[PDB]
This record gives structure tokens, C-alpha cells and sequence, in this order.
């Protein structure tokens, strides 16, 4: 009912322009792990975990797609 | 061909004669329920009469499936 | 050949040797029927 | 076990033999059964999850026939 | 006196019986040799007359 | 009618036989019904005192 | 096109039908335990109920098949019930499999009635008080009837489970084509689909009990 | 060995609570749900889950299974429990009947 917005106001919010340096901060961390190649320390448990959140943000992109086409079931044309 | 075509209608029609055994078998095993509810001690002798009625009923039913296949394949 | 004929052949031997004898004779009658079916096809 | 190991050699350490994969499925079966079904005061969800995993396996092979009823063309 | 001391041991055996929840049916037939199914008079499943089922 | 496709019939005949005749039967054997325990409280091979 | 749900399913070129037929037994766990979980509790209860409802009429020779028949009704009922799942392949809709279940059991029964009992077996070909002028016609009747018993067994299962699935699929398609048109009619057809699904659940169980009861009655006739 | 008293704590009869608590740290509570609605929307949009007649047969058999569960769940639940306790009661009784018999002996 309303508890959704109670949680949505925490995690489902457009990010404030003040936390974008923290976003690129973790962005530079992950590219640092790629440069050295240290991702091999990452045991598969969290490796699947980041893969899952990777698929999530991927899904947000496709959600952006279906609303960009004014159609749900594929392209109406 | 008009013969190969008429064989389908003729074999289809003769199958309707099975509807008689669908109803006749329901009456036999329907009267067995009624007849057994009244004298359940005759269960073994009643059932003997149901099978005899079931066989003779379905007999007329297979005579139709006879002609249904006598026309479809044997002709 | 261990734990197979120990878990599969002992419990079903009472069935695979005296109870289901007529079943196998029927199963062959089936294989012959499906063979004669898939032959003329 | 996986979720803890981080070696690409682990994949070759395993027993990829008929008896190896057999005991691998048997272990996963008893691990599932003991966690969701073999409990007093159990639930129905221990079964429904198998059915949903069964529906998904059914819809899989049935895709080659369900890709010809596509509404869109792209 | 010999029959007494035998009943004491056997009573203790029924007294210290493993609870019924962790008992395999083979453990029960060890406890109550009557519950066993006579695989000689009925060799095939369910090893008992259907009336008694 | 795909039921009349006699080419994949051997793909249905065998695993049924592997399921109706071996596996499921092997699970009923593992469903046993024990005779209920009513050991009678009257079992005394006794005899009169020595006279 | 329409009969896609009855084609032998193949996954990645492998015959996935071998998995689906091996699956239903996986829903009947067993336990050496004496008091066990809810699933095996109810199942152990039903198997007892069924065995009491089926095997009671049998003599000592008939009840020897009590494993097969109870295992037969439990497999057919689980296959039919699982088959009602969406996109499932119901291996009882196949005439092949159903033939391979009805041909052996019917054959196994009449054979054991012909090895022993052979004078009563041939006498069962004529009811007791049958009159004299009607004796010769009533023997060719039954031998044809007896010969179509296995055919009736398999067809009664495949044609009842297939027609049931196809019917649910057609009415389902009607609701789809009705989705973009009058909404209450969609609700009515959907309500019809709901009541039909309930019937298919009742038919799935009845067809299992029917297939088994008819194999049983054949068994009692030859034991 | 005794049996545990509870099962696997599954949500919606499909997803065990391990999945949500495993995803709770990174994307909070709504994470698993917004993953689901993302996954289903992409599936039915890229024509992974084609809409057909099997859809409405699905929504019906899912409609009956959910109703059949939500109606006769509890009845089958305690009935299975009742069958257990009754077997437990009859057994422990035949444990006393032994004690009393040989005690009289």
C-alpha cells in the first residue's frame, strides 16, 4: 500500500547531485580491480552477487527501453 | 474421387450406431446400482447379469464399428 | 555391479521372476505389436 | 564447496565420472529434501518450488514452437 | 527369583526405549516383535492382508 | 496427430517402463505398514506352587 | 500448430521426454522412519486408502499385484496432474505410452487366466443361464470384446486427457482474442476456463482411478 | 535423527528467504522485487515469454492452485499432524501396557 513509498523514499530515489562523486569513487575502485586484475580474490559468492546487481541495472535499462517506445509487448510497429 | 470421399461419410455415419451402446451400457450399470442397493446379498448374482447385459449391449455397438471399418478399409 | 543388484535386483526379484512372468510375455506381445506397427509405417 | 572456492582448477578437481555426477545429483537431492520437505510441520512450498522449476523446464523445450506465435516482428 | 530378575532387565529395556519419533520401523519391530510383517506367509507387498491394512 | 508419429514412440515406451515398473514400484516397497502393537497383558506360563 | 503440446518435446536435440516421464516418482519421498513429515504422512495415508479400495475384492492370488496397481494409479494420477501445468508435456496424452501401459497389464492378466483356470476361463466365455439357441452367437461377441479391452484401456486415457487439454487450450485462446474486446465477456469466458480447469483436475484423478480399476477388474476376472 | 521443526521459509511458494536476505545488503529490501519485475518485463517485451493461449490456461491453473492451497491448506496441515499424534498416542499407550503387564508379573 503505502509502505512501498516508505522504502522507495530510501532506495528508489534519483541520486542527489552530491553523492555522484561517491558513485565514481566506487566506479574507479572497480576499474582499479580490473586494471590490476585483482578480481580473482573475489570468491564466487559475492561474484554472483555483483553479477546479480549487474543484471538488475541492466533490467532498469530495459525498463527504460519499454517506456521509451510507448509500448510494453515489444515494439508496437 | 467420389468413392474415396463417400467412404468417409459412410464410415462416419455408421459410427453413430455406437451411441446406442453408450446409453444401453449406462442403463445396465445404472440398474445394477439400484438393484444392488435393494438386495445387496445378491451382489454376485446381480453382477453376473450386468456383464451379460453389458456384453450383449456392446455387441450391437461393435457391429457398427464393424461396418465403420468394413467400409473405411475393406472397401 | 554392487549396490545395483543389491538395491534393484533383490527387492524386485520376488516380482521379476514369479509375479510379473505373464507381464513380460505381454511386453513381448507389445514389442511385436509396435514393431509390426512401425514396420508398416 | 562453491560460494567459497576461487580456483579455476576446482572445476578439474571434481569427479566428472558417471558415479561422480550421480552422487552430485543425489547429494543435491537430499540437501533439498532435508531442507524443505523432510521436516515436521513442513510446508507446501517445498513442493511448489519443484513444480515451478518443472514449469520452467517445460516452457524451455516448448520455445521452439512458441516462437512462431510472436505478436511483434521487430 | 530367576524369573523375577529376568522381568527386571526386560522391564528396564522397555523403560529406556528410544522415543518414538527417532524410531525406524526396524527399531520398532525390535521393540515389539509382534509388529513385524510375516514375510513368509505374505511375501509380496504390502506383506499383510488388505483387511488389516 | 503427433500421437501417430511412430518414430519417437521408443522415446516414450522405455522411460515409462523405467518409471512405472522399476522406480515407482521401488518407492511403494519403501512404504510399509506395520501391524499395530497390542501385546496382551496376559502372558504368564505359570504353574501351581510345588504341590 | 494446434497439437504442438503433444509433439515429443526435444531440448537441445535431446529427448526431454525421458526426463518428464521419470519425474513424477520424484514427488513420492520415502522414509524408514516411523513418524515422518507431512508430505509422506498424507501420501502414506492415501496409498493405504487406495490399496484398501482396490485390493479388497481380490483373493490371495490377486492381491499379489497390489504393488503394481497402487504404483500404476499413483503414476497415472501424478502424470495427469502434473500435465495440467502450463506448457507441460503430458505423456499420458501419447497413445504410444498409454498403449505400453495397457498392452502388458491386460496381456499379463489374460495369460495368467489362461495358464491356470483354463476350463473356467473358457467357461467365462458363456454366461451361466444362457439359452441354447443363443449360445453360438454369444461366444464371438466376447472374444471381440476381450480383444478390444486393451485398446479401450489406452484410448480411454489418451482421448480423455488429450481432449481435456485441447479444450482448455481452445477456450484459453478465446479469452486471448476476447482480451481486446468486451471485458465482461472476457470475465465470463475466463470463469468458464476456471470451472473447466476444475473439471480437468477431477478427470485427471478419475481417469487414473478408472484405468486402474479396469486393470483390477480384469485381474479379479482371472484370479 | 529427529526432524527439524520448520522448513525453508519460502516467499510466495517460489523464492526462499535466503534470496532476499542475500540481496538485502547491496540493494536493500525492494531489490529482489525490482529484479523480478525487471526480469518479467524484459522477458515479455523481448518476446522471451510470448503471450498465447497457454498464458490464460496458466493464469487459471495458477488461480486454482492458489485457491486450492489457500482453502484446503490448513485442513491437510493439521490432518497430517493429527495422523501423527494419533499414531504417537497409540504407540506410547502400548508402551505403558507392556510396563503394567510385566510389573504385575
Amino acid at each position: 500500500l503505502a509502505t512501498f513509498w516508505y522504502y522507495a523514499k530510501v532506495e528508489l530515489v534519483p541520486p542527489t547531485p552530491a553523492e555522484i562523486p561517491r558513485a565514481i569513487q566506487s566506479l574507479k575502485k572497480i576499474v582499479n580491480s580490473a586494471q590490476t586484475g585483482s578480481f580473482k580474490q573475489l570468491t564466487v559468492k559475492e561474484a554472483v552477487l555483483n553479477g546479480l546487481v549487474a543484471t538488475e541495472v541492466l533490467m532498469w535499462f530495459y525498463v527504460g527501453e519499454i517506456i521509451g517506445k510507448r509500448g510494453i509487448i515489444g515494439y508496437d510497429v | 474421387d467420389i468413392d474415396t470421399a463417400a467412404k468417409f461419410i459412410g464410415a462416419g455415419a455408421a459410427t453413430v450406431g455406437v451411441a446406442g451402446s453408450g446409453a444401453g451400457i449406462g442403463t445396465v450399470f445404472g440398474s445394477l446400482i439400484i438393484g444392488y442397493a435393494r438386495n445387496p446379498s445378491l451382489k454376485q448374482q446381480l453382477f453376473s447379469y450386468a456383464i451379460l447385459g453389458f456384453a450383449l449391449s456392446e455387441a450391437m455397438g461393435l457391429f457398427c464399428l464393424m461396418v465403420a471399418f468394413l467400409i473405411l478399409f475393406a472397401m | 555391479l554392487q549396490s545395483i543388484i543389491k538395491n534393484i535386483w533383490i527387492p524386485m526379484k520376488p516380482y521379476y521372476t514369479k509375479v510379473y512372468q505373464e507381464i513380460w510375455i505381454g511386453m513381448g506381445l507389445m514389442g511385436f505389436i509396435v514393431y509390426k506397427i512401425r514396420a508398416a509405417d | 564447496e562453491v560460494k567459497l572456492g576461487e580456483l579455476p582448477s576446482w572445476i578439474l578437481m571434481r569427479d566428472f565420472s558417471p558415479s561422480g555426477i550421480f552422487g552430485a545429483f543425489q547429494r543435491g537431492y537430499y540437501r533439498y529434501y532435508n531442507k524443505y520437505i523432510n521436516v515436521k510441520k513442513g510446508s507446501i512450498s517445498g513442493i511448489t518450488m519443484v513444480l515451478a522449476c518443472y514449469v520452467l523446464f517445460s516452457y524451455s523445450f516448448s520455445y521452439k514452437h512458441l516462437k512462431h506465435e510472436r505478436l511483434r516482428k521487430y | 527369583k530367576a524369573r523375577i530378575v529376568e522381568y527386571e532387565k526386560e522391564m528396564e529395556k522397555m523403560k529406556n526405549l528410544i522415543p518414538f519419533d527417532q524410531m525406524t520401523i526396524e527399531d520398532l519391530n525390535e521393540a515389539f516383535p509382534e509388529t513385524k510383517l510375516d514375510k513368509k506367509k505374505y511375501p509380496y507387498w504390502p506383506h499383510q492382508p488388505i483387511e488389516n491394512l | 496427430m503427433p500421437q501417430l508419429n511412430t518414430t519417437v514412440w521408443p522415446t516414450m515406451i522405455t522411460p515409462m517402463l523405467l518409471t512405472l515398473f522399476l522406480i515407482t514400484q521401488l518407492k511403494m516397497l519403501n512404504t510399509n505398514y506395520h501391524l499395530p502393537p497390542s501385546p496382551k497383558p496376559m502372558k504368564m506360563k505359570n504353574y501351581n506352587k510345588p504341590w | 500448430n494446434l497439437f504442438a503440446s503433444f509433439i515429443a518435446p526435444t531440448i537441445l536435440g535431446l529427448p526431454a521426454a525421458v526426463l518428464i516421464i521419470l519425474f513424477p516418482p520424484l514427488l513420492i519421498p520415502t522414509s524408514k522412519y516411523l513418524i515422518n513429515n507431512r508430505l509422506i504422512t498424507t501420501q502414506q495415508w492415501l496409498i493405504k486408502l487406495t490399496s484398501k479400495q482396490m485390493m479388497t475384492m481380490h483373493n490371495t492370488k490377486g492381491r499379489t499385484w497390489s504393488l503394481m496397481l497402487v504404483s500404476l494409479i499413483i503414476f497415472i494420477a501424478t502424470t495427469n496432474l502434473l500435465g495440467l501445468l502450463p506448457h507441460s508435456f503430458t505423456p499420458t496424452t501419447q497413445l504410444s505410452m498409454n498403449l505400453a501401459m495397457a498392452i502388458p497389464l491386460w496381456a499379463g492378466t489374460v495369460i495368467m487366466g489362461f495358464r491356470s483356470k483354463i476350463k473356467n476361463a473358457l467357461a467365462h466365455f458363456l454366461p451361466q443361464g444362457t439359452p441354447t439357441p443363443l449360445i453360438p452367437m454369444l461366444v464371438i461377441i466376447e472374444t471381440i470384446s476381450l480383444l478390444i479391452q486393451p485398446m479401450a484401456l489406452a484410448v480411454r486415457l489418451t482421448a480423455n486427457i488429450t481432449a481435456g487439454h485441447l479444450l482448455m487450450h481452445l477456450i484459453g485462446s478465446a479469452t486471448l482474442a476476447m482480451s481486446t474486446i468486451n471485458l465482461p465477456s472476457t470475465l465470463i469466458i475466463f470463469t468458464i476456463l476456471i470451472l473447466l480447469t476444475i473439471l480437468e483436475i477431477a478427470v485427471a484423478l478419475i481417469q487414473a482411478y478408472v484405468f486402474t480399476l479396469l486393470v483390477s477388474l480384469y485381474l479379479h476376472d482371472n484370479t | 535423527p529427529p526432524l527439524p521443526e520448520y522448513g525453508g521459509k519460502v516467499r510466495y511458494g517460489l523464492i526462499p528467504e535466503e534470496f532476499f536476505q542475500f540481496l538485502y545488503p547491496k540493494t536493500g529490501v525492494t531489490g529482489p522485487y525490482v529484479l523480478g519485475t525487471g526480469l518479467i518485463l524484459y522477458a515479455l517485451s523481448k518476446e522471451i515469454y510470448v503471450i498465447s493461449a497457454e498464458t490464460f490456461t496458466a493464469l487459471s491453473v495458477l488461480g486454482v492452485m492458489v485457491y486450492g492451497i489457500k482453502k484446503y491448506g490448513p485442513f491437510v496441515a493439521d490432518f497430517a499432524d493429527k495422523l501423527n499424534e494419533q499414531k504417537l498416542a497409540q504407540l506410547e499407550e502400548a508402551k505403558q501396557a507392556s510396563i503394567q503387564h510385566i510389573q504385575n508379573a
